[PDB]
């Protein structure tokens, strides 16, 4: 079948799906600006400090984490 | 992948080697409740077995912990002899001891070094009531019985043990400063004889001789060769491929007669009538090997052959190529002598002088080998007599006496370790308290008083406990070398120490 | 998969790095208990060794990775830190952990063990910072090979393990180059030899031997023909390969390959070069010929060793039977199989007094892990040595330093007045370690243990007496000949914290949970 | 494990070194003028409004939470 | 461990335990047992004897039986089930005094001063009779025929049993009469009244066909050569692409070999016993057609039995390939004899043999392998009957009555002794009146009144008498036709000794893995 | 150990007959009951005798087991 979703809890779920994300780079990017080894496969032990090359190593669940890539990437 | 703390790898340390060190504790000391091998995961069998090594392999080692014994063991009964049944159960022993020091939590590193200094002080005490009594040839002949009596002691053999008494005693006599092991040649059959253990003039050769071919020769001199076929000879001729058809087949295989015949003829340029080509032939062979006049002797032993490459000046070597490479062995008469409704075509005329060969004929053969390691171990250490005259009375009447100083030792002489030296003196004597109630004796008034009785200098009084009795060692005769008290317990010394510091297991 | 950070990341990351530690710990120094280790593959090993232990290791947790690799880099160029590394990573590690719960921040905590390890490393430098050469560093040497070897179980009468080192790093690498060649130094052993059994070889030893000794067991200097052409099959890449059923072929194919490796073998000593080493060697054909030419010549050799039959001895290559030419001679000082007393132990020494590219240190053992034991020990004691060869500073071990490092990191940590003042202060802490489980491997409460090294560096402030690393009742450094590399030390320390800092700097986690590979 | 964090300065450097190269136009980095936005901004948040302070307002704030960020972090 | 407790106890028990619910035995008691196995597989038992031999039993000290079981047949041929079913009678004393604590060495101890006591016991009350004397042959195979299968036939076979004996007994008193002595062989037709004592060695073989021979003056064969022939030993020089090729190697075989069977006749030979196994076919059945025509029997892939006692009994030895003629190693043969009786069975009857001085054979004949078993079952124990004599002379009674005659006796001397092992002397010389009271054991309700009365009416026998467990009621039990040769159950005793005394000694934990 | 203990006197009582002797009460080294003096009036043992089956006799007396919900009651 098809699945769709409207109004408040598609919209929080909208804005409840972005949130999530931002905070995969909220610490990072700096001197005291956190960093993340992120490891999305199992032999697959991924780092960065900059949110692009995560954003393409890490799974996007949502809309809004595919339309934030290209966003911090821009 | 795996992790494994101490707790766990010092547990199943303990575990599995006690586990294994109580398969054969009733059996040691003096006898005790046996040791009954049931075999019901590989086979259905219902088995006897007093020996650490065969109890080691057939239950399964496989505990990372049981292994360190189980090869410790294994090892110590292959170099000083029947150090398996004692290492197995020696540091299984120990074991018990530093487990409460380590409940105690006494540092690794104390039960190690007071274990191992009260390891030496004790084989120190086991070396001043070693006692020489060997000095005498005669006396040593003497010793090599009462130690080999210690050695053939506490297994299954019925009427054995009698020949391998003098036979480990006459392996030194005769060879001059070693025992003959390997001038000994094995050989375990069934024969008529239900027991039986006995000299093997030149070695005993087992097949039936039928068809034309003259069933016995005279006056053998042997062309000694490990070349030759079974049913393709080896030489330029000795493959042929040709299968076209469903005749082929049976074509094929008439054509494997034709390659027997040529070195039928080859053995007659030589010209020898005595020649062993070490490879079997059939009667069908022996129906072509009866025409030629030289005959191919099938089955010829290499150890049989160096039995007579020992004795008769020749050679044993591989291959072959003409008479004069490999010498030519001798043998007054080659013979077929019949045990039973088989025949067995036997190397005689060559009797003993620098080697032995020794036919077991028992009921099975399993009582075949359990003499062996009797005879293997009685044999090393009468060759462990030989160097050393000094037996150190059995039935752990060293054991307790090694505990006696080493607990006096461990009050004065560690400040500290005496936790490991007592221990060390205190494990000493748990061999006597197995058997002493085995023995129906309360062991409590043997491994102390007995001890503080021959620890304080009646040394030969000591273990009967197949009496349930204190007994006396060199009145029972029950004493063997000094040379294998020690290495037993140091094999046994370091297959405890080693898993005790084991402190992590690592697992792929 | 999921995100982890903070305080779960943290936990996340404290786990093994901390939990191998304790085994490592255990295993520390000589008095380090050993580990049985057994694989699923039915293996059995004993190690003391964190090295080992980390290779032996292929627990979870990337972190528990992380210091397999740790090891390896201090384990080739300082040899010996290789597990203290480690164990003083779960030190600081743990040691980080109450400063987040006091409320130091993830990269306030860090940097103070970081900088804090700076004065350490720098006070690392005051202890002996001395250069010697070879001749002279032999001595600190063996002395310390001493404690490498044995800290490595038995350096026990060997300064025959000891001083093929002294010359191992030096004739393959310079003193002041200090360019790291263990590469060039073969380290070689043979089980069925002995740990007496230990032999510096400038050049190479060639396992394979004479085709037959009948022939010549001595080939004189160099005249070795280098050949890269059959005598047996080559393992040629182009055919379908089938060998001859028939007896027709049979003595077709026989009278074939006697007219040509003969001739090869004429060719060989046509060449004008006595031996001839062959990258494809000698079937028995060829070597009866071999033997009827009266030609000392070489069998099957390995294809790149006769490329470092090349190197190592300076050899001149002769590439292949299409090249011969008899001026391009290979070089060996003496070619013949050598026995040590140990016959078992056959090789064919190309032992170069001219040109020496690859030494071969070649030690020998009863076992497997014996000489593994004894390569191990062979290997980081000439790598603490090759530190010392080069630049001779030692730190006397045991904790004598930590207590030094740790005295003036800690007030300095209280001078700086940056909030890492704690935790540089936090970072003279761990330090105590080194001499806590060594006092508890050595079978002492370290906690008084180590305050004897205190009250000795109270008094002394430096390394030179100390506790027992040996467990021998002296408690001395220096004195007990306890001398570690201050380079290591500083070396030892830097791969720690930093490690230990990015940890620390890596906060973000996204695996499917707290640790993963 | 200490090597990586070095080179990426160099790496960085060059890039932002060519940056400043790229637009030769440069302030003041690390958040500078957010602070000074969310207030220049949020001063609309009094400017504006018949409703949008608010929006102005919060519009104003978001800028400085990447250096708090920073400042937290 | 307590695992060495719980295991000798599950060792004792499971022994004890299948060995408890197979005493049914000695009369028609219980009801009969249809098994059905663990796999669902239907059998119908009883007789426990063959019970004992069908045993399938779980559990090793219950495995140790199975053998112990056949421990007693060729030991006695009588009273298995007297040694299975006092395997628990040792077992019994084990746990009871293992509960006293005793320990179980002293236990193992007190098994053979016992077995030295108590097989004493039996010889001292033994009944004194004969190896050689063809009525002390008769009465105790007699009463081992009365109850066996055939008794009208033992009639014939009770002599033969004895008749068997004289030859292979060896002069008066010898240590004698095996069964390897007796050639025990069945042979398809005629009935027992056909079952006869064919003397020396008579090889029971099968013989293709006829035209053989059963003229006198075999050379007897043994022969592991082929007929050297197209398509057996000898090349083919006619491969096969082709009907007229395919048929001309087949022509080229039995053209061949027809002067071989003759040649192999040419030795004299009424019989060559082709090897057992193939030289590729070994001898070409083409080529067998022949030698039998040439009245030379033949058993390709012979049974084991001929060949052994054809180099046993006669001493034949392998000959050459005929194309070499032979040794004339072919054992003494004056006759090749195939009897058709039923017109059944094919035979080879060697007289004019080689013998020992041992070696009688009987033939076991009957319409089926029923009747020749009912003669066979029979007439061997007869002769394992009197083997017992020859082997141990005297006598005691049959079914255990004699051992409550030891347990009066003993218990005493177990008493007596005083020591550790007399508590277990005497627990164990308990054991035994158990056994009539408790074969009587599975078939009925208000049951009780003969347990103690199958016991104390013995005991009240004085030590000489109790009541007949085969023929019923008191009497002195040795010689009522209640009797089994003293050697039976001294072995009895014997076997189950060290067995239970096995289980004594299983201490710690073993599966061999 | 009593059955070894038990055993001692036991050969005794093969040996001898009706001990004075014995084994040692006292748990002395020796085994008497001469050397123990444990002697009991000749009275008492047989009047202690006749004490013992009685009971077992009593536990037998009639048929009656039952009990009305009254036993111990």
């Amino acid at each position: 079948g098809t699945d769709s979703s409207q109004g408040i809890p598609q919209l929080v779920s909208n804005i409840s799906a972005c949130q999530v994300i931002a905070e995969a780079v909220r610490t990072t990017l700096g001197p005291r600006g956190m960093d993340k080894l992120i490891v999305d496969g199992r032999g697959k032990a991924t780092i960065s400090n900059d949110g692009a090359t995560i954003l393409k190593l890490l799974d996007v669940v949502h809309p809004a984490a595919k339309t934030l890539v290209d966003i911090a990437k821009s | 992948a795996d992790e494994e703390r101490a707790e766990t790898a010092r547990l199943t340390s303990f575990i599995g080697a006690i586990a294994i060190g109580d398969l054969v504790k009733s059996t040691l000391g003096p006898k005790g409740m046996d040791k009954i091998l049931l075999s019901s995961g590989r086979d259905a069998s219902l088995m006897v077995t007093n020996d650490g090594a065969t109890i080691l392999k057939n239950i399964g080692v496989d505990n990372p912990a049981a292994k360190v014994l189980v090869d410790m063991s294994r090892v110590q009964d292959d170099e000083v002899g029947d150090g398996t049944t004692s290492v197995t159960v020696l540091a299984a022993e120990l074991l018990r001891e530093a487990e409460s020091l380590i409940a105690k939590k006494i540092h690794p590193q104390t039960i190690i070094a007071g274990w191992r200094e009260a390891t030496k002080a004790a084989r120190e005490a086991l070396l001043s009531s070693a006692v020489d009594h060997g000095s005498d040839e005669v006396k040593f002949r003497q010793d090599l019985m009462n130690i080999a009596g210690t050695t053939l002691s506490s297994k299954l053999l019925t009427h054995h043990k009698d020949h391998f008494t003098k036979l480990a005693v006459e392996a030194v006599l005769r060879l001059k400063g070693s025992g003959n092991l390997e001038a000994i040649h094995i050989i375990k059959k069934l024969g008529g004889s239900l027991a039986d253990s006995y000299l093997d003039e030149g070695f005993l050769l087992d097949k039936k001789i039928g068809v034309n071919q003259p069933k016995r020769i005279e006056n053998a001199k042997i062309l000694i060769a490990n070349t030759g076929m079974d049913t393709d000879k080896i030489k330029i001729f000795g493959s042929r491929v040709r299968v076209d058809s469903t005749a082929k087949v049976a074509e094929i295989e008439h054509a494997e007669k034709e390659k027997m015949k040529e070195k039928v003829e080859r053995i007659l340029k030589h010209g020898i009538n005595c020649f062993i080509n070490r490879q079997l032939i059939y009667n069908y062979p022996e129906q072509l090997f009866g025409a030629a006049g030289v005959m191919a002797i099938e089955h010829a032993d290499f150890a049989g052959v160096e039995r007579l490459a020992l004795v008769t000046g020749g050679e044993i070597a591989s291959t072959f190529d003409h008479p004069e490479l490999v010498k030519l062995g001798s043998c007054k008469l080659i013979e077929e002598v019949m045990i039973g409704e088989d025949k067995l075509i036997h190397f005689s005329g060559v009797a003993l002088g620098e080697a032995c060969t020794i036919v077991l004929r028992g009921a099975t053969q399993q009582i075949l080998d359990e003499a062996e390691r009797s005879l293997h171990d009685a044999l090393c250490v009468l060759a462990q007599t030989v160097k050393d005259s000094r037996t150190v009375y059995g039935g752990g009447c060293s054991e307790m006496l090694m505990a006696h100083a080493v607990t006096q030792l461990a009050n004065r002489t560690p400040g500290k370790e005496a936790v490991a030296m007592e221990s060390y003196a205190k494990a000493l004597r748990m061999l006597p308290t197995i058997i002493a109630d085995n023995a129906g004796y309360d062991s409590a008034d043997l491994v102390a008083q007995l001890r503080a009785a021959h620890s304080e200098g009646n040394t030969t009084a000591g273990l009967d406990m197949r009496e349930g009795t204190i007994g006396d060692m060199a009145i029972l005769g029950i004493t063997e070398s000094f040379q294998v008290k020690r290495q037993v317990l140091l094999s046994a010394a370091e297959a405890a120490e080693v898993i005790l510091r084991v402190d992590n297991i690592i697992k792929a | 998969k999921s995100r982890l950070m903070g305080l779960e990341a943290l936990k996340s990351h404290i786990m093994a790095a901390k939990a191998v530690a304790n085994t490592m710990r255990t295993s520390l120094g000589p008095n380090g208990l050993d580990k049985m280790m057994v694989d699923k593959d039915g293996d059995v090993t004993v190690t003391n060794d964190g090295a080992t232990i980390l290779s032996m290791m292929d627990v979870d947790h990337q972190i528990a990775k992380l210091m397999v690799e740790l090891s390896k880099s201090q384990d080739d160029e300082i040899g010996d830190g290789t597990t203290g590394v480690v164990v003083l990573a779960g030190a600081l590690l743990e040691e980080a952990e109450q400063l987040l719960d006091r409320g130091i921040h993830p990269i306030r905590i860090a940097d103070g063990y970081e900088q804090a390890a700076r004065v350490a490393i720098e006070h690392l430098d005051k202890i002996s910072d001395s250069v010697l050469v070879d001749i002279k560093d032999t001595e600190p040497l063996i002395q310390t090979a001493k404690t490498t070897l044995g800290s490595k179980v038995v350096n026990s009468c060997h300064r025959q393990m000891a001083e093929i080192a002294v010359n191992a790093v030096l004739t393959v690498a310079d003193m002041e180059r200090r360019d790291v060649d263990f590469e060039l130094i073969k380290v070689e052993g043979k089980v069925g030899g002995r740990l007496e059994d230990t032999k510096l070889i400038k050049g190479v030893i060639v396992d394979k031997d004479f085709s037959h000794p009948q022939m010549p067991k001595k080939v004189e200097d160099a005249k070795i023909a280098i050949l890269t052409c059959p005598f047996e099959p080559p393992k040629p890449k182009t055919k379908h390969k089938l060998d001859v059923t028939s007896v027709e072929d049979y003595k077709a194919l026989q009278k074939y390959e006697k007219e040509k490796f003969e001739e090869m073998i004429q060719q060989i000593k046509e060449t004008g070069a006595n031996l001839a080493i062959c990258q494809w060697g000698f079937d028995d054909e060829a070597n009866h010929l071999l033997l009827q030419n009266n030609l000392p010549a070489v069998r099957w050799v390995g294809g790149p060793e006769i490329e470092l039959i090349a190197i190592a001895t300076g050899g001149r290559i002769v590439p292949r039977f299409s090249e011969l030419t008899a001026e391009k001679l290979g070089f060996a000082g003496l070619v013949q199989e050598i026995s040590f007393g140990t016959t078992k132990d056959k090789m064919l020494v190309i032992e170069q007094c001219k040109n020496s590219r690859a030494v071969t240190i070649f030690i020998r053992g009863g076992n497997k892990m014996i000489i593994e034991e004894a390569k191990r020990s062979l290997h980081d004691a000439l790598c603490v040595i090759r530190n010392l060869i080069r630049d001779n500073r030692v730190v006397y071990g045991g904790g004598a330093a930590e207590i030094s490092c740790a005295l003036a990191v800690s007030q300095e940590a209280d001078k700086c007045p940056t909030l890492e003042q704690y935790a540089m202060r936090a970072f003279a802490d761990a330090l105590e370690v080194i001499p806590m489980a060594l006092s508890e491997n050595s079978g002492m409460n370290p906690i008084q243990t180590m305050t004897e090294v205190r009250a000795r560096q109270v008094k002394e402030m430096n390394p030179a007496l100390g506790i027992d690393c040996l467990h021998k009742g002296t408690n001395d450094m220096k004195q007990q000949h306890v001398i570690e590399t201050l380079i290591g030390k500083k070396q030892q320390i830097s791969l720690a914290t930093q490690m230990v800092r990015m940890i620390l700097k890596i906060d973000d986690i996204r695996k499917p949970g707290e640790s993963e590979e | 494990q200490f090597m990586e964090e070095t080179e990426r300065s160099l790496h960085d450097a060059i890039m932002i070194v060519r940056r400043a190269i790229k637009n030769d136009s440069v302030v003041a980095g690390g958040g500078a003028i957010e602070m000074e936005l969310s207030k220049y901004l949020r001063d609309y948040s009094r400017t504006i409004p018949g409703k949008q302070q608010l929006l102005i307002g919060a519009y104003a704030k978001a800028l400085e939470i990447i250096p708090r960020q920073l400042c937290d972090n | 461990r307590d695992k060495p407790a719980q295991i000798r106890f599950s060792n004792i028990s499971a022994a004890k335990a299948v060995a408890d619910a197979i005493r049914t035995s000695l009369g028609p008691k219980g009801m009969d047992k249809m098994i059905q196995d663990g796999k669902g597989d239907v059998t119908i038992t009883n007789d426990g004897a063959t019970i004992l031999k069908q045993m399938q039993v779980l559990h090793p000290a219950a495995r140790m039986l199975v053998e112990l079981s056949k421990a007693q047949d060729i030991e006695a041929g009588d009273g298995t089930t007297s040694v299975v079913i006092i395997a628990g009678s040792l077992l019994d004393s084990c746990t009871k005094l293992l509960q006293k604590g005793i320990h179980p060495t002293i236990i193992s101890e007190s098994f053979q001063k016992a077995l030295e006591k108590g097989i004493e016991i039996l010889t001292d009350m033994s009944r004194p009779v004969e190896l050689s004397d063809r009525e002390t042959l008769l009465n105790s195979a007699t009463t081992s025929l009365n109850s066996k299968v055939v008794s009208q036939y033992s009639s014939l076979l009770s002599p033969m049993s004895v008749n068997a004996v004289m030859k292979v007994i060896d002069p008066a008193t010898a240590t004698s009469v095996d069964l390897r002595d007796i050639k025990i062989v069945k042979k398809l037709g005629g009935t027992i009244d056909d079952c006869e004592l064919v003397e020396g060695l008579v090889l029971t073989q099968k013989v293709s066909n006829s035209g053989i021979t059963r003229v006198e003056k075999a050379k007897i064969g043994l022969i592991q050569f082929c007929l050297s022939a197209p398509k057996t030993d000898m090349d083919n020089q006619i491969v096969v692409s082709d009907y007229a090729q395919m048929d001309r190697v087949l022509r080229e075989e039995r053209a061949y070999i027809l002067n071989l069977v003759k040649q192999i006749k040419k030795t004299g030979c009424n019989v060559l016993l082709i090897q057992k196994s193939i030289l590729r076919d070994a001898l070409s059945d083409l080529a067998l057609h022949f030698l039998n025509k040439m009245k030379i029997m033949v058993i390709k892939d012979i049974e084991r039995e001929d060949i052994e006692f054809i180099c046993k009994t006669i001493g034949t030895k392998p000959v050459a390939h005929i194309d070499q003629f032979t040794a004339d190693m072919l054992g003494s043969a004056e006759l090749a004899e195939e009897v058709n009786l039923n017109g059944s069975g094919k035979l080879l009857k060697i007289t004019g043999c080689a013998s020992p001085g041992k070696t009688v054979t009987i033939v076991v004949r009957g319409s089926n392998k029923l009747v020749i078993e009912e003669a066979e079952r029979s007439i061997h124990d007869a002769l394992c009957v009197i083997r017992c004599l020859v082997k141990k002379r005297a006598l005691i009674a049959g079914g255990g009555a004699p051992e409550i005659e030891l347990a009066l006796r003993l218990t005493e001397y177990s008493r007596t002794l005083s020591g550790m092992e007399s508590y277990c002397v005497r627990a164990f010389a308990d054991a035994m009146e158990v056994i009539p009271s408790t074969l009587a054991e599975n078939a009925g309700l208000n049951p009780i009144s003969t347990v103690t009365e199958l016991r104390n009416r013995h005991a009240q026998g004085e030590k000489t008498a109790g009541i007949n467990v085969r023929k019923g009621g008191i009497s002195n039990i040795l010689e009522e036709l209640v009797v089994q040769p003293l050697l039976v159950s001294v072995s009895a005793l014997t076997l189950a000794t060290e067995t239970v005394r096995s289980i004594l000694k299983i201490d710690d934990v073993v599966n061999t893995r």
